[PDB]
């Protein structure tokens, strides 16, 4: 498997921003051991869902799937920050996942506004799903979005187990 | 469903049922929607989410219909005989508790006997005092027909079944009538079938004919390394069918070769159809069973015969080779009419050889010239 | 410390020669019994449609231009020897089975 974002777009054209946050939600479950999930609120404020806690650290996510360079979103970003810290005032970090890639300018503009409001953020551009922790380890779910015929690879396990079914009858 | 925004970010409503919650004592978890798209209903129970969440078929549908599949199949097998507003049984409890002991002692058990004896009315039985408990499920040797062996499980493989009983200790598969596998122009699906079920450790039980028993405990020896138990199950000695008629009510019949015939359960069973007034319809009784047994639909099968027992009478021969047409005998010693040695071929039953010669005789009055030509 | 020889023996003829066919053992005999009573190596035997080529193909049986042959010589040897054993069984007296 490979990431292709015109595979995805093929697949999800009804509806590529819900199903961005999918994957993403499963990604963040995967990396922060949450593997029953985490609440949310119905029209969820800043951040996609409540926050989790670790060794005394608070943190949220969230994502952005676009068509443009990310230059031109800076807005997006700007409320992003200050809407979730009116929300959830003890939150300390945000991951941030997007199709997207950028050092320049306009990042640290949306820096300065996080650490302004003592928030840290990390990013997640595109270059993250070209990471063995995407293609490699998590291959099940990676195959799910990025592939057109995922059915193939139940296919190259039937002939697999046929040839250990052939091979049992043989006397060395 | 989910809550709405109004934890500090709870609405009224969530916060006046947690307080009643708490003031009974106790906490509630609260799992909403975000938690059937979590990673543990999702991707480690995958196979139970797919049947509420999809229209497509699931492995709850493939168990459902397999199990219908054996009720189908036992529909039509007969356990008793029933005479005069009153059933008629063998006891088959010795044999019951043998296959019972052996399922325990071995993995693989052959159940064999002569046609007609009762060796599926003895799985019936087993099947009607555990289908509840234990998976059990009973397969015709004709279905192995097939390209591949996944074409008789749907979308789902052989193993998809396979793994859903991995958690039972006692499971039971029956193929029924293996000797019709002879049939078969390709048997490696069936080859298949039994390398999986062999890994998966299930329980095995056949039932057959005389004919193919050799061949069956040849293959386990040889291949899989195991010995199977044996069983074997028979007509009915003098005294018991004495008893029979005694408790139940009949008359048995004058002629030898009659009584000989009615040892074996499903020829009485076709002889106390035709009896009334403490005495039976010969000639309907006679007519019925040339024309089903040994005729059914083909001239060929009715002049082989008629050829066969007339060589046996003229030569004072047992064993004779006669001159049929080129795959008749095959099918007559497939429907156990006659049987096969390396001496030659025999006829099984005294009173169709009777019947035989007597249709010959009728024959040779029709076609003669004159009276001393017909005894010529 | 030694093979139980007949159990032996049973096992490879019903195995490889008969199968499951009783016109295979029955054209199996003839073309043995052909071959030691007219002196011949090559035969042409009275079977059943397919059955010689189906033994050819076993490689049970030879085959060349002027007939048939036998491939291993410890088969013909159980073959005849159970050719006496059926006219055994078969005769009226003993000097019809000597005949
Ligand atoms: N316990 C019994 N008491 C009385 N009659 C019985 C009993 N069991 C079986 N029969 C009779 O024997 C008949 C044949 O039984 P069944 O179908 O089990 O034979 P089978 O041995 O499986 O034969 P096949 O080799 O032809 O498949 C039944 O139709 C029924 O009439
Ligand atoms: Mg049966």
């Amino acid at each position: 498997v490979k990431p292709n974002w015109d595979n995805f777009k093929a697949k999800f054209s009804e509806n590529p921003q819900g199903n961005f946050e999918w994957f993403c939600y499963l990604l963040f479950c995967q990396e922060f051991k949450m593997p029953a999930g985490i609440f949310r609120y119905k029209n969820q404020s800043g951040i996609e869902t409540n926050p989790i806690t670790k060794d005394n650290e608070i943190i949220g996510w969230q994502s952005k799937f676009y068509d443009t360079k990310l230059s031109d979103n800076k807005a997006d970003l700007i409320e992003m920050i200050e809407k979730s810290k009116k929300a959830y005032p003890g939150l300390s970090k945000i991951i941030f996942y997007t199709n997207q890639e950028w050092d320049p300018k306009i990042k640290i503009e949306v820096d300065q506004k996080a650490y302004e409001s003592g928030i840290e953020i990390v990013w997640r551009v595109a270059s993250f799903f070209e990471s063995p922790f995407v293609i490699v380890e998590n291959e099940k779910i990676a195959k799910h979005f990025f592939s057109l015929n995922e059915s193939i690879f139940d296919l190259l396990e039937e002939k697999r187990k046929h040839t250990e079914n052939v091979l049992y009858e043989i006397q060395t | 469903q989910e809550w709405g925004q109004g934890n500090s970010n709870d609405p009224k409503i969530k916060i006046e049922v947690d307080q009643k919650a708490y003031e009974s004592g106790i906490e509630i978890v609260w799992r909403v929607a975000s938690f059937f798209e979590s990673p543990f209903v999702i991707v480690e129970n995958e196979k139970i989410a797919k049947h509420f969440f999809s229209l497509n078929e699931s492995i709850f549908d493939l168990l459902e219909e397999k199990r219908k599949h054996t009720e189908n199949v036992l529909y039509e097998i007969q356990t008793n005989i029933e005479f005069k507003d009153r059933s008629i049984e063998i006891d088959r409890r010795h044999c019951i508790e043998l296959l019972h002991e052996n399922l325990v002692q071995k993995k693989i058990v052959i159940v064999s006997g002569e046609g007609g004896v009762g060796k599926t009315a003895v799985i019936k039985k087993i099947y009607e005092a555990e289908k509840q408990y234990t998976p059990f499920y009973v397969f015709k040797a004709s279905e192995f027909k097939k390209d591949s062996i996944n074409e008789l499980f749907g979308a789902h493989g052989l193993d998809d079944f396979s793994n859903a009983h991995q958690d039972e200790l006692r499971k039971v598969i029956v193929v029924d009538s293996a000797e019709k596998l002879l049939e078969l122009t390709n048997i490696d699906p069936f080859k298949e079938f039994l390398t999986v079920l062999i890994k998966d450790k299930w329980q095995v039980v056949f039932t057959t004919r005389n004919n193919y028993l050799a061949d069956l405990n040849y293959a386990f020896i040889d291949i899989y390394k195991i010995t199977p138990g044996n069983l074997v199950i028979k007509n009915l000695e003098r005294g018991e069918l004495i008893e029979l008629s005694d408790n139940n009510g009949f008359s048995l019949p004058q002629d030898v070769r009659l009584l000989e015939l009615i040892k074996n359960p499903f020829y009485l069973s076709e002889y106390l159809r035709f009896y009334t007034g403490e005495s039976i319809d010969y000639v309907s009784f006679k007519e019925k069973l040339w024309n089903k047994i040994i005729v059914k639909n083909k001239p060929s099968r009715e002049q082989c015969f008629l050829a066969t027992a007339f060589q046996r009478a003229s030569e004072g021969q047992f064993f004779v080779s006669p001159a049929c047409d080129t795959g008749i005998l095959d099918e007559l010693v497939k429907d156990g009419i006659v049987g096969y040695e390396a001496a030659g071929y025999f006829i099984t039953h005294d009173i169709y050889e009777e019947w035989a010669l007597e249709k010959k005789i009728s024959v040779d009055y029709i076609r003669k010239a004159n009276n001393n030509e017909f005894f010529e």
